[PDB]
């Protein structure tokens, strides 16, 4: 796992975040 | 110029800017965030308001997923700082940048969002807490610093 699971979507989310501060 | 301590006291006036407005779109309400007192107008005070929009959309499609986790999670008062540290080393183990940031104040948000939704008051200051010391500890704070501080995350996006 859940902790793992969790940080991966948190990794999607700062991926789309980035995309659009860029 | 810019200390690893200035930016851990600036992220904490720029989580509760980010928990006041971002609670403040999305709106049961949670009375802690409706009523959370804010510095007067500030430069960071203005960081927190803009990262708390910039994601007014996107947050939205995650509502789901995260809140169907955390319920899974079952987040509590002794093992709230365990799991924000496991799932924040995860975040960053393969590197800093400007969305990740963002993006752990998003998952202190949630996590204290969550557990006021569950029954544990007045721990939005613990949670705030979990986020500045995690970055201090994890060279975050450092990494802000090398980029001029909290200023530059003005106008991202």
């Amino acid at each position: 796992s859940l902790l793992e699971k969790l940080a991966e979507e948190l990794r999607q989310l700062a991926d789309e975040l980035n995309k659009k501060f860029e | 110029s810019m200390s690893e301590e200035q930016v851990a006291q600036d992220t904490e006036e720029v989580f509760r800017s980010y928990v006041f407005y971002r609670h403040q779109q999305e709106q049961p309400a949670d009375p802690e965030m409706v009523t959370l007192p804010l510095q007067p107008s500030s430069t960071m005070g203005q960081v927190g308001r803009q990262l708390a929009i910039i994601g007014d959309d996107i947050n939205r499609r995650y509502d789901s997923e995260f809140q169907t986790m955390l319920q899974h999670l079952q987040p509590t008062a002794e093992n709230a700082y365990e799991y924000f540290t496991k799932i924040a080393t995860s975040l960053f183990e393969s590197g800093i940048n400007w969305g990740r940031v963002v993006a752990l104040l998003g998952f202190g948000y949630r996590l204290a969002l969550h557990v006021y939704q569950h029954g544990l008051t007045g721990f939005l200051g613990q949670v705030t807490r979990f986020v500045v010391d995690f970055m201090l500890h994890h060279s975050i704070a450092r990494w802000i610093a090398q980029r001029g501080g909290w200023v530059a995350a003005l106008n991202l996006g």
